[PDB]
């Protein structure tokens, strides 16, 4: 086959719901979790805990 | 519901509630509603139901030995220029902790909101929540119940609410409660 011979198949797709849910769901928590303490770290804040 | 999980925390010798010694579970629902409170502070809710089930957690929390009981967060939700819903469940763990924790001040800090508030509905709310959940009842010792509480309930009920008949009531209320239908008790 090397001496002739060529293969231009596609690239395999993700459809696991699974880890689709997994990665969007991670993704979002992950961007909120960094942008709240993105805005809590240049402003004003609170805590519940002392100086925390 | 993540609010209903929470069971009492097993303190020891009167250990101060601190970071360290926090519960492992605890821990993931503070995170949460840590999240959903901040959240809410950039994309609110239609009511901002998320503020009020947030504030009642943290109230749960506080009520066990979980987070150090301190009203300050919940006297700064009940200022005057946030959205009544968020009032009043302020005023509501402000109410429940000035009955736990027998403060004075707190319950000073009430009775002047009852007397001086724009809104009048935050002010029967108020009279009407420290009815439900009084600090005190008849049968009750406690350190409030001076005569000086005694006076300011009765300037209350005589003066002070003279302009709403439900604020009157509601002060009526209250003194029944706290001191019932004969002459206080807790008196010279």
């Amino acid at each position: 086959p090397h001496t002739y011979i060529k293969t231009p198949t596609y690239r395999e797709p993700v459809s696991d719901y699974q880890v689709l849910r997994e990665k969007a769901a991670s993704q979002r928590r992950d961007v909120e979790r960094a942008l709240t303490r993105f805005m809590a770290k240049t402003g004003e804040t609170q805590s519940l805990f002392k100086d925390d | 519901a993540l609010a209903n999980s929470v069971t009492p925390a097993v303190s020891v010798n009167n250990e101060v509630r601190t970071l360290d010694n926090l519960n492992p579970d605890v821990r993931l629902i503070l995170e949460e509603i840590t999240r959903f409170l901040n959240m809410e502070k950039l994309l609110p809710s239609y009511r901002h139901t998320i503020t009020v089930s947030c504030l009642r957690a943290i109230r749960v929390l506080q009520k066990n030995g979980h987070v150090p009981s301190d009203p300050a967060l919940f006297k700064s939700y009940a200022e005057y220029g946030h959205f009544v819903d968020i009032r009043i469940a302020a005023l509501e763990a402000v109410v429940d902790y000035t009955k736990v924790d027998r403060s004075y001040e707190e319950l000073q800090w009430l009775l002047n909101m009852i007397q001086n508030d724009p809104v009048p509905y935050v002010r029967h709310k108020i009279l009407n929540m420290l009815t439900k959940n009084p600090p005190f009842t008849k049968n009750m010792e406690s350190p409030l119940c001076n005569e000086a509480l005694v006076d300011q309930l009765w300037k209350l009920m005589n003066s002070g609410t003279s302009h709403d008949w439900r604020l009157r009531c509601g002060a009526v209320d209250l003194y029944f409660t706290l001191f019932g239908l004969s002459r206080p008790s807790c008196l010279p």
